[PDB]
């Protein structure tokens, strides 16, 4: 099975993690049914 | 006979539920060690039906 949550957390920090409380809401299913034991995220370039 | 249908008789584990293996990967039956090469205690998991 598979399940994603979410949630725009609005912030104003400067570097770690901020200080209160806030829940993430579920979106979306997605039955792959793999094996699936590591992801890997994307990193976007630029060119000057 | 029509051989188009095939089946792993040979592998290490048995898988967890809702779990697919479709790799042709060789096994050992024994002592020696295949390492890709077919011979004593090494034969393929996969196997045609008559
Ligand atoms: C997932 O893959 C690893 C190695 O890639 C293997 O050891 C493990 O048995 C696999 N698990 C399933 C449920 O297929």
């Amino acid at each position: 099975y598979f399940k994603i949550y979410s949630k725009h957390t609005p912030i104003n920090l400067v570097r770690d993690l901020p200080q209160g409380f806030s829940a993430l809401e579920p979106l979306v299913d997605l039955p792959i049914g793999i094996n699936i034991t590591r992801f890997q995220t994307l990193l976007a370039l630029h060119r000057s | 006979g029509n051989y188009n249908y095939l089946y792993r008789l040979f592998r290490k584990s048995n898988l967890k539920p809702f779990e697919r293996d479709i790799s042709t990967e060789i096994y050992q039956a024994g002592s020696t060690p295949c390492n890709g090469v077919k011979g004593f205690n090494c034969y393929f998991p996969l196997q045609s039906y008559g």
